[PDB]
RNA sequence: ACCUGCCGCUACCAUCCGUUGGAUAAUGGCUGAACGCCUCUAAGUCAGAAUCCAUUCUAGAAAC
RNA sequence: GUUUCAGGUGGGGAGUUUGGCUGGGGCGGCACAUUUGUUAAAAGAUAACGCAAGUGUCCAAAGGCAGGCUCAGUGAGAACAGAAAUCUCACGUAGAGUAAAAGGGCAAAAGCCUGCUUGAUUCUGAUUUUCAGUACUAAUCGGAACUGGGAAACCAGGGCCUAUCGAUCCUUUAUGUGCUUAAAUCUUAACCCUAGAGGUGUCAGAAAAGUUACCACAGGGAUAACUGGCUUGUGGCAGCCAAGCGCUCAUAGCGACGCUGCUUUUUGAUCCUUCGAUGUCGGCUCUUCUUAUCAUUGUGAAGCAGAAUUCACAAAGUGUUGGAUUGUUCACCCACUAACAAGGAACGUGAGCUGGGUUUAGACCGUCGUGAGACAGGUUAGUUUUACCCUACUGUUGUCAAUUGUU
RNA sequence: CGCUAGCAGUGGAUGGUCGAUGCCCAAUCGUUAAAAGAAGUGAUAAUACUUUUAACAAUCCAACUGUUUAAUUAAAACAAAGCAUUGCGAUAAGCUUAAAAGCUUUUGACGCAAUGUGAUUUCUGCCCAGUGCUCUGAAUGUCAAAGUGAAGAGAUUCAACCUAGCACGGGUAAACGGCGGGAGUAACUAUGACUCUCUUAAGGUAGCCAAAUGCCUCGUCAUCUAAUUAGUGACGCGCAUGAAUGGAUCAAUGAGAUUCCCACUGUCCCUAACUACUAUACAGCGAAACCACUGCAAGGGGAACGGGCCUUGCAAAAACAGCGGGGAAAGAAGACCCUGUUGAGCUUGACUCUAGUCUGAUAUU
RNA sequence: AUUAGCAGUUUCGGGGGCGUAAUGCUCUCAGCUGAUUCUCAAACUCUGAACAUUUUUGGUAAGCAGAACUGGCGAUGUGGGUUGAACCAAAUAUUGGGAUAAGACGUCUAACAUUCACUAAUAGAUACCACAAAAGGUGUUAGUUCAUUAAGACAGCAG
């Protein structure tokens, strides 16, 4: 929250609140967008994925996240363009912060500023992340690695604390490694989904089956 | 005793106090001085920004928090945020000095602007200038008032400017159609009293007249008519900026 | 009471008197590596503050 | 008129009360008796003025019982039928409904529909829940009467379950016509006896309105007003990131959204310290220190040609002003200056001053109060005590009250 | 303190040493538990005792004179003349008194009693809904006792009749008091006469104003000053002015409140000198409050600001006269604030009563 | 609760391109459906865990406030942490000797040697504990991966 300094919340503590029929008075999240570059990009063309991870367990503010995304969206353009970056962020902010206001006071107090009826009102939407939990994620072509790591690097400045950058060993937004991705093409088990792969697999949820190979093929 | 072991003290606020008396009960709120104006100017900056506190007081100066019965009775509701909002919209608002000055400044401009709408016409391409009038106003000195409307103020002060001297404003043609019998009578009274032009008396084709006013003195020209004959067959009203056909007066 | 009033005290309501050496910081250079070049630096060294410490002045130790 | 009773009037006077919880006390709230989920950490027990909600009721049916049925929803159809009325059919483990909160429970039902009914009756014994193994509430379990429902099996102590509620006293009802009313006795009246009702929501239960700055007592640092302490949201200062400005050119100078610190010179939060009494605010006086350096000394950058300005290092050595107005730090102007930088020292500095505010009484207004009175509102007048003790400082003698030579 | 090119720093490695009221062993005393008795009491004759074993220039205000809070308020407070209202024609009004009785009354409206305002000058607008008062009101809804009628065997019950006051209806504002809120409204007018409407009866007239009354506020303008949160004069939807709660004015008056100017210059920057006197030295003469102990500091931690504790800096008899930083100096069981089921003084449309008073009734009759 | 595209639709929605225009196809975009994708939902949960430490609610926090389990402190000290109510060891009749605990072993202050590194800093020096972060360093140490190199590298100087 831009009112407060975020020192106030960069440690993952207090069991986690949410939007609900119970917490109605929340503001709207800062980021309401997780769409950076060419979303209509096939899975069989952008074989690289890089990831950014919070080194530290902590909260991660919505505003901060938003700020980060335009280190990967100004920097989308100067390097490569829209035909390299596909980002789903990979964290949202469900968690909320309260504010027991005593700003009331700037000269005296009414005493309601005190800890009677202490409980704060919703003010500041925010994410919670462990050390592994991933926070940015660019699926891309493998002629763009140093020109996307520097986006991630830039973003890292705009997160509290320590942030590790990495490249995985997969085609990005897939379980399956680059080694096991070529299998799919080869063995006739690649099934496209405009973004994802379903990957054709024999199984039985029927009575006597043979369309389980002949369905998607 | 006081003198020995703390002689005690009093403490002053620096927060705006938006106040409204409903059902003979003062409700007040906690806001800041340079936000409470900005709210009303269409700068929706979250309600939680303008409110320093979300609660209602009988008196926010001392700090007497307001009561549920009092609230519901006076507002038709006990929910406080809504009430606060209402107060912000409706009630008197304390302001700083700078803020106050801004309003005054605005008013100053306004009273010049209103004078500029219709100005002295040798042809119809000369003055219509706000600045000169404003300057004149400044240099003559008169109390600019927030209780007083702008138009009224202008009316008041133009007279003063006249004997500076400086000629101001231009007249327009508020046109009428009188009856055959009463029209003549009207003409008999209205010719030497005020300026009347395009007069053409007839037996069959009625009588047309054009009473001279700037729009801001249309009560005086009509009153006499009302007294004598009542309203005309048609009563033409035109705008208070241009006379519909280009001004040539004063 | 008032005027004048030495001696005496006293006034930017007057007069006179308020120094020079080293050591550096920042910093600017040298020679010169680590790192065949390079680079004020690492070894080393130069210049260098109203700074420091002496000289000056005060006082003078259960110190001589 | 007096008398004596009666009713009224009667703060003129009397006597009394003016709850409690409380991140001081008020103002506000009820966390004061209670119910739901979470708080609640896989028995249970568990707090906060913790969170999202409920209660003071309702229902001859919304009870009891049997049977019969299936509901939400969807799909495809059908004069009238409007997309959406009603009427079909499929699919529909419940997404519907079940008086009300939310949780549970639940489908040949606990839902809906019908019938018949008044187990929403009476006596009794045990128990559960919170527990103070006490009381109450609400509930459970059987036993005996009286019934009811269904062929029966069975079920029926009202509501599917968890909430929906109340001592002695007194009065009043119901009941066996019981028991007494103490010399016998009769009719009444009266008391008992047994179970109910009237109610106390501060909910294990006083008949209860203010103010006091004309006030007072006992205690409290359990608890407020100054400091100091922790804390630093707020204030103040500093870094990192670089979207952009700076013509052009990210970093000469700035610097977005964003991120990390330090500070205690803002104000809050807190209530550890003090109510066997640290004299509260400012101004004068006077020193000291800090540097987050305004000037000056020396340096380096600049969009530094010169001029002037801006940025930065070392450095706190020396400077850091005169006035109007304000109780005032703060504020804002005039004038000088090389510059008129920010701070600290018990918000430096009351046995150093002054008392201009704040601080009692008297008193004027305005708003508020039926009024006594109230005001972080305005106005005005209001006794500032003591060092002749120790230390600290300033100067002044004197001494190793001989270290083992005098002088 | 100091340390540094192995360090006495950091991170290790291999041994080793110091070291608790802990542990081991030993001793001594108690306690406990168990047992024993000629207690090293082998001539005693002890068991309530011993032993063993084990464990522990201007403005404001007030008219003026006057008065007042003796030891903090002398004023703008009080008073006052004037102005106004109220009650009362005597077995009055007001009052005191338990009672008896008495005063005002050596009084009689030209007065006495009780208010309120506060000289003059000029003005005192609207409101009777409230609350109080006032009634000679319509007369009746309620209405106690005694009294009366009925029932009952009576105790008793139940009924009618019904005064005062209450209720109802009028009077009353120089009585307490108020003098709106929402729509339009004298070109939008400044403002609100007005029209609708609601509240409660009305909705601020004359005037006055950032006033001893204006939060915002250092209002806006003009002036006064080189500069003015100050002053004065203007403006006025006035947070919250306003007409005997008296409105506006004002000569004189004022130990009252404020501004400016002039006389003022040690109440002038900047201090100086001088004398008295005390102090200071002596001579006599001699005192208290206070006093856990006590008086050197930095830092640390500690009821979080130490003189004592700890670690450092250090340290030199006995004293004098000044000074006021420290002794969280002293004086006072803070009365500011909270609490206690502590009080008081006062208030009211708290609860409860009551003097007295108004009417009813019996008796007196 | 909520992110993404994909496909199958379009007599149901809208606007274009294709015969004038559509929903006839094909598009981006509405709606619905199907398979996949993002974050799982203190008051959700098919599954299901064994003053101080641990857990934990409020609270930016607090030497704040409020709970749980154990321990202490407080009604016990001593040694050790310089000092210190709570941390460490460990509990006290009164003593002697021996050996320990925590903690130490240059000196204060009882207690030492040997050995390997690292640091060159106005440093760095034992929990609680008397604070330090994001972000920088061609400081030195230690590593890891890919590239180059006698087909002659690297830097240098020369063409």
């Amino acid at each position: 929250m831009g009112r407060r300094p975020a020192r106030c919340y960069r440690y993952c503590k207090n069991k986690p609140y949410i939007k609900s029929r119970y917490c109605r008075g929340v503001p709207d999240a800062k980021i309401r967008i997780f769409d950076l570059g060419r979303k209509k990009a096939s899975t069989d063309e952008f074989p690289l994925c890089v990831h950014l991870i919070s080194l530290e367990k902590e909260q991660l503010s919505s505003e901060a996240i938003e700020a980060g995304r335009i280190s990967c969206n100004k920097y989308i353009s100067k390097t490569g363009g829209k035909d390299s970056f596909h980002m789903r962020v990979r964290v949202h902010p469900w968690h909320v912060l309260r504010i027991n206001k005593m700003l009331s006071c700037a000269g005296a107090d009414r005493l309601q500023t005190g800890m009677r009826g202490a409980f704060g009102k919703p003010m500041g939407t925010v994410a919670r992340v462990n050390i592994g939990q991933i926070i940015f994620s660019i699926r891309t072509r493998d002629n763009m690695l140093a020109n996307v790591v520097e986006a991630l690097r830039r973003s890292s400045y705009k997160f509290p604390g320590r942030q590790k950058i990495v490249v995985s060993k997969k085609w990005g937004f897939t379980a399956y490694n680059r080694e096991a991705y070529q299998k799919l093409k080869a063995d006739g088990r690649l099934m496209n989904d405009g973004a994802n792969v379903k990957v054709i697999t024999n199984h039985g949820t029927l009575a006597q089956y043979a369309k389980d190979i002949a369905a998607a093929n | 005793m006081s003198i020995f072991t703390p002689t005690n003290q009093i403490r002053l606020t620096n927060v705006a106090v938006v106040r409204m008396k409903r059902a003979g009960k003062r409700f007040e709120i906690a806001c800041y001085k340079n936000k409470v104006v900005g709210w009303r100017s269409g700068v929706e900056k979250d309600l939680d920004e303008v409110l320093q506190t979300h609660s209602v007081f009988v008196n926010v100066s001392k700090g007497q928090v307001a009561k549920k019965e009092d609230l519901i009775s006076a507002f038709g509701t006990d929910d406080q945020t809504e009430i606060c909002k209402q107060i912000l919209t409706k009630g008197e608002v304390q302001v700083s000095d700078k803020e106050r000055h801004t309003q005054l400044e605005q008013m100053f401009r306004d009273i010049a602007t209103i004078v500029a709408d219709k100005c002295v016409n040798p042809e119809t391409k000369r003055p219509y200038t706000v600045i000169l009038i404003e300057r004149a106003m400044k240099d003559i000195h008169y109390s600019v008032k927030t209780n007083k409307s702008t138009k009224q103020q202008a009316l008041e002060v133009i007279k003063q400017l006249k004997e500076k001297m400086k000629i101001e404003r231009a007249h327009m043609r508020l046109r009428f159609i009188l009856p055959v019998n009463e029209g003549k009578k009207l003409k008999e009274k209205l010719k030497p009293l005020i300026k009347v032009i395009e007069s053409e008396d007839y037996g069959q084709q009625l009588e047309i007249v054009c009473l001279i006013d700037p729009g801001c003195f249309r009560e005086i020209d009509e009153l006499i008519k009302k007294e004598t004959k009542g309203k005309g067959s048609l009563e033409v009203l035109n705008l208070k900026d241009v006379e519909e056909g280009d001004e040539k007066f004063e």
